């Protein structure tokens, strides 16, 4: 195939990826081992993690009256700090272990840390990011960390459920501002610990807020049955405190048969909009919206009838403060039960609640009810697992992965209008990867299967010989010059022509 | 001595000649000769300060610098501590007094004025029990560098504390607490005594800041085939040297939505302690605490209930008031009153939600109606101190100058301890059925055994405590 350039195969299972914004050098972690590798996938270093002797009744340093067995070590966390050259990488053994590694030679260790901060099961979900945050004012960058609760050890209570973790080499890894009775942290309380599991499938920073999406159920008692709902949890980076520990559910809903709820979420992506999509949500071409795909599940397994939904954070920010403004109002119920026994929301004289909002004292772990709500944009037959966004072209273009190896394009013209232009098979009968990255340039992005990379070319106008085929694949990327015979993007053509129909767009003229 | 009714009165300290006071923005030192003001220390919360209360959805009569923690430090230092409208500030007064420190008190000192909350300072070292946020849902025991866990339902669940003593390298906690305990709890209130070593110094690694040693366990304050239980504890005393025995007395009331009642029981210190041997429901203090397992330190976290409840003395309440219309809130004993026959008696200081002070002995006469020994409650006076409806909040004891210190919101008041001298009737003096008054046949005047002197095989003095107050009258001649 011409449209997938090079292809590398990995002899264990793939867990993360990530590519560095500005070497564009690509890191690999899987089951047992971490790679790096060139931006054209050719290997550079292998690194074995695994396996090791481990139980998890065990922590490195005691081991009760139970013997270690050789396990394997997955692979959790990926990360580069820019500031300091350095790469992170956290494996499962050892009640959750994170390793600190040279970004020029991934071999090296600079820093071993014995500090539980991952979970330490297969397949129990964690979501780490670095972003500005205490103990210094945002000086000084954070990981922000969320974890689920695996239950197999009693060393699992001592990790929190999200927390923000230095990078300070005098203290690395720990909780990045604590004091006696408030800090950077959050756990789940005893009596919900061991049954109302969450699971964190994406993170990011935007805006001097640290956000997470997770998919968790709609109530922590007994007394209602049992509904998950996708929640978005957020923090403000300046509060050392998480008095703006805030969450809100997300609903991605459809007219289809009646009442479609897609409630469980399965990938995100934060990135840019166009020009024309700007327009439509209401926002400026430099503001973030947040891509996600939603799948309707039975139970808590997703169903292959998933959905494409669009949130910008103008609307996702006015709805935490719809949320807010409302509990500091006295309405309601403070929420999130699973913490702390939940509370009244209190009356409050506040009289400037904005959507820079950064907590208090009162009314502090707030779980709000309101949700925040979309239409899908496209909806597909199969479970979608991974997203991701472009706008090199004048249009935004959403690549959206398979559970059954497949790379689908949509284009989105606004917050109504959207379409498929493309789809081919990547690497058939293997899900793709939840991690998937672009290029620098946004020209060829990264897919990763279950043992296999694949480097895919975002566009290709070259092999469409005739014009019918250029203007018929509607592809945004894809014009034809008047002049010469080549299909290709407006930037190739020469405006030396005195017609202005010299490159001609899919849907705006006819060859 | 009388203050505001919007203040809320709270002794902090008391001794046989002083007593201290915190109320809402000052703390008194009073003499107990007079109940006279002897000095003072304002502390008011700054205008920003209250105004951010205030703000936080309180009212005018919240965001004051209620006053709840004092403690006189090993080198002539004066500890102060204050609600500071829902932001406790501690201070650190030095010698009159100056200001030498001031700092965050989460954790050291309540943030609302309500008797939520209490203190021990044993051996240089505060012992808080209250709420260290504004939302009042993180209930904590702490000490320098130690804290129960937070949100941990199993050690604290909406406690209310309602005293501290310390004892024999232990500091207990005297609490009422939701019960989680059985399986099938449903919003039922318990009352618990709590313990945690005071060479604690806590786990290994993570467990470093959190105690090993916190146990608790059950007080029983129940009435035979027919059980009556008085669940909520209110008030306790100090602890009382009856004889060779050590006692706290408690009083108990019942929940609300229930039979409304009230009682008192006591309950042996050894009693306490001995709990603390037996079974957890499904803490030896070691020199270095940070040596333990993790696996016995995880342990104590996860059982730190215990499965016997503290039995009362007697097995029973020294008195009750069941269906009555007021409720008891605060105990006092004046300790083994010797009387005329030279039994000891402890003389029991009951106050009521209403203004009442209960004044009562316990005998225990063996075999009087059947082959089982048989408690009885002998009421020596119950009167009215403070107006008809102002709730009794604390007692102080003065055995020197034989006042009882009677303490409401706003208001001290004292009262006689013993009134031997006030009566001058015979009936009044064996019907009173106190043990140290009696009455005298060679004077006529009522007297105080206390400074009296008796010799056992004299005719002069007549008291009577075991037969009914109308069977003591009998005894006057004429
Ligand atoms: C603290 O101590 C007090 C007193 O020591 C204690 O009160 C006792 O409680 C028990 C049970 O709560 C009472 O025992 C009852 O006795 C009668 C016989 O008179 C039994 O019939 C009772 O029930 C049994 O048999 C029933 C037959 O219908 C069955 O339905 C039932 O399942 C039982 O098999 C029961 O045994 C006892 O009378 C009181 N004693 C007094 C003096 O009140 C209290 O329980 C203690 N508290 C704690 C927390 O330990
Ligand atoms: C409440 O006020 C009273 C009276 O002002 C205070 O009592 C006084 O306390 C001081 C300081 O402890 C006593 O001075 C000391 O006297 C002893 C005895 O000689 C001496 O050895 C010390 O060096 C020091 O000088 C003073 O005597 C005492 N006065 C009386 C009449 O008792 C009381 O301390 C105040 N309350 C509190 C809690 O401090
Ligand atoms: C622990 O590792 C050793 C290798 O040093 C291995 O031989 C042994 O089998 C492991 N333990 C168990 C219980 O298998
Ligand atoms: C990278 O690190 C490994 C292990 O220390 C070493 O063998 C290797 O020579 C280093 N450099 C390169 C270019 O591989
Ligand atoms: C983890 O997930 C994989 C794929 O869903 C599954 O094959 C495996 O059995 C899971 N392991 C556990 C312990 O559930």
């Amino acid at each position: 195939n011409s449209t997938i350039t090079n292809v590398a195969a990995f002899d264990t299972k793939l867990n993360h990826l990530l590519v560095d914004t500005i070497t564009g050098r690509v890191f690999v972690g899987g089951v047992n081992r971490l790679y790096q590798l060139s931006p054209d996938l050719e290997l550079s270093e292998t690194v074995k993690t695994g396996p090791q002797n481990d139980s998890v009744e065990c922590s490195i340093l005691d081991c009760p009256l139970a013997v270690r067995s050789p396990t394997d070590n997955y692979n959790k966390v990926l990360l580069i700090d820019r500031a300091t050259s350095r790469l992170i990488a956290c494996g499962s053994l050892f009640q959750g272990t994170c390793t600190v590694r040279n970004l020029q030679n991934v071999s090296i260790i600079e820093h071993e840390v014995p500090d539980a901060v991952v979970a330490n099961d297969a397949n129990s979900s964690t979501v780490a990011f670095i972003a500005p945050g205490p103990p210094q004012h945002p000086v000084t960058n954070v990981m922000y960390v969320g974890v689920t609760y695996t239950n197999n050890s009693p060393y699992r209570s001592e990790i929190p459920a999200v927390a923000s973790r230095s990078l300070e080499k005098t203290k690395m890894f720990q909780i990045a501002s604590s004091a006696v009775t408030t800090g950077t942290r959050t756990f789940i309380n005893s009596y919900a610990r061991e049954t109302y599991f969450v699971n964190y499938v994406y993170g990011f920073s935007s805006e001097r807020f640290s956000y997470f999406l997770t998919t968790q159920l709609k109530h922590s008692h007994h007394s209602s049955p049992k509904e998950y709902i996708t929640k978005l949890v957020r923090i403000c980076q300046e509060d050392s405190n998480y008095y703006s520990y805030t969450e809100i559910p997300v609903e991605c809903i459809s007219d289809a048969q009646g009442g479609t709820k897609f409630n469980l979420v399965q990938a995100g992506f934060l990135g840019k909009p166009s020009s024309d999509l700007a327009q439509s949500l209401g926002i400026s071409i430099q503001d973030d919206v947040l891509f996600a795909v939603f799948s309707k599940g039975e139970g808590n397994t997703p169903t292959n009838n998933s959905a494409l939904c669009i949130y910008s954070l103008k609307s996702i920010r006015r709805k935490f403060m719809q949320n807010i403004k409302s509990c500091f109002n006295g309405s309601g119920m403070r929420g999130l039960d699973f913490i702390s026994p939940s509370m009244p929301c209190v009356l409050t004289k506040l009289q400037t609640i904005g959507e820079d909002f950064c907590g208090l004292d009162v009314n502090s772990p707030l779980g709000g009810e309101t949700p925040i709500t979309s239409v899908p944009v496209a909806m597909f037959n199969t479970k979608l697992t991974s997203v991701a966004a472009t706008s090199t072209s004048g249009y935004t273009v959403v690549f959206v992965g398979t559970s059954d190896g497949f790379l689908k394009k949509v284009v989105i013209e606004s917050s109504s209008i959207a379409n498929e232009y493309a789809s081919f098979a990547v690497d058939l009968g293997s899900e793709i990867n939840r991690d998937m990255q672009f290029d620098n340039q946004n020209l060829y992005i990264y897919v990763m299967s279950k043992t296999k990379v694949s480097k895919v070319k975002v566009f290709d106008c070259s092999d469409y010989k005739t014009c019918g085929d250029c203007l018929g694949a509607r592809d945004p990327y894809c014009g034809w010059c008047s002049l010469e015979n080549k299909c290709s993007p407006r930037s190739n053509c020469q405006d030396d022509a005195n017609d202005p129909l010299y490159w001609v767009s899919y849907k705006t003229g006819k060859c | 001595f009388i203050g505001n009714s919007t203040d809320y009165f709270k002794i902090l300290d008391h001794n046989d000649e002083f007593v201290l006071v915190g109320a809402k923005d000052v703390i008194y030192n009073v003499s107990l000769n007079g109940l006279k003001e002897i000095a003072r220390l304002e502390w008011h919360s700054t205008d920003a300060d209250r105004e951010l209360c205030a703000l936080k959805g309180k009212h005018e009569w919240d965001c004051h610098n209620y006053l709840r923690v004092y403690a006189l430090r090993p080198n002539g230092e004066v500890l102060l501590c204050g609600t500071n409208s829902y932001k406790p500030r501690c201070r650190h007064y030095t010698p009159r007094y100056e200001v030498s420190r001031d700092v965050e008190a989460q954790g050291l000192c309540p943030y609302s004025p309500a008797h939520n909350s209490t203190y021990a300072f044993a051996d240089g070292h505060l012992y808080s029990a209250t709420v260290a946020d504004f939302s009042g849902g993180d209930p904590l025991i702490y000490r320098e560098n130690l804290r129960t866990e937070q949100y941990d339902l199993k050690q604290l669940n909406q406690p209310d504390f309602v005293g501290a003593i310390e004892r024999n390298g232990y500091v207990l906690f005297f609490f009422r607490e939701l019960s989680m305990e059985v399986m099938n709890f449903g919003k039922a209130v318990y009352s618990r005594v709590a313990r945690v070593c005071k060479n604690d110094r806590g786990g290994p690694y993570s467990h470093g800041k959190s105690w090993t040693s916190f146990l608790k366990a059950r007080l029983n304050c129940s009435v035979g085939e027919f059980p009556f239980y008085f669940d909520e504890i209110q008030a306790i005393s100090p602890i009382v040297e009856s004889g060779s025995k050590s006692l706290i007395y408690a009083v108990f009331t019942t929940s609300v939505n229930a039979i409304p009642g009230s009682a008192v029981c006591a309950f042996n210190v050894d009693d306490i302690l001995a709990a603390f041997d037996g079974e957890f429901k499904s803490g030896q203090c070691v020199e270095d605490s940070r040596t333990l397992t993790s696996i016995a330190v995880n342990f104590i976290k996860n059982h730190p209930l215990m499965e016997e409840a503290v039995p009362a003395v007697h097995g029973r309440p020294l008195l009750t008031k069941v269906n009555l219309h007021h409720r008891l809130t605060a105990i006092a004993v004046h300790p083994q009153v010797k009387s005329l026959s030279g039994a000891y008696y402890d003389v029991i200081y009951s106050g009521t939600d209403d203004g009442k002070v209960t004044k009562f002995i316990n005998i225990l006469s063996t075999h009087p109606n059947s082959t089982v020994d048989r408690l009885k409650t002998v009421v020596i006076s119950e009167m009215q101190v403070l107006p008809l409806g102002t709730p009794i909040r604390e007692l102080v004891i003065s055995t020197s100058k034989n006042s009882l210190v009677v303490v409401s919101d706003g208001s001290l008041v004292s009262v006689p301890l013993h009134h031997c001298s006030h009566i001058v009737d015979c009936l009044g003096c064996l019907s009173l059925q106190d043990p140290i008054c009696a009455w005298d046949l060679q004077t006529h005047e009522c007297k105080n055994l206390a400074t009296s002197q008796h010799k056992f095989g004299t005719k002069t003095y007549l008291q009577s405590l075991n037969s009914t107050k109308k069977a003591a009258a009998l005894l006057c001649p004429h």
